[PDB]
RNA sequence: ACACCCAGCCGCAA
């Protein structure tokens, strides 16, 4: 564990099986969702 | 009713009004055996 | 070879 390793500056993206995303019978997870804000913001930031 | 014999105490008898109530042995009764299986926590689901 | 997604709320059981 190191300093610069505790300050974030990757994040890191978990896979569909911690996000699952299922069709009624395609409506996405909430922290799909939101971890899609963050690479918007991060696009608009560039 | 079996035996045909006396009870030997005197039972208390009479009508009296007794209710019927929706809690049903049939809609409560639930076995489980490696049935469906939910999405994220691949475990069991929720009831029956 | 099965089909129904989840959150929230409420009522209710012992």
């Amino acid at each position: 564990a190191r300093p610069e390793w505790m300050i974030v500056t990757v994040l890191p993206v978990p896979p569909l099986s911690v996000r699952p995303a299922v069709v009624m019978q395609r409506n996405q997870d909430d922290l799909t969702h939101k971890l899609a804000d963050i690479v918007k913001i991060n696009n608009q930031l560039r | 009713g079996f035996t045909g014999r006396k009870i030997t105490s005197q039972i208390f008898i009479g009508p009296t009004y007794y209710q019927r109530l929706k809690h049903m042995v049939d809609d409560k009764i639930h076995s489980r055996a490696r049935g469906p299986i939910q999405i994220l926590n691949r475990q069991p689901m929720e009831g029956r």
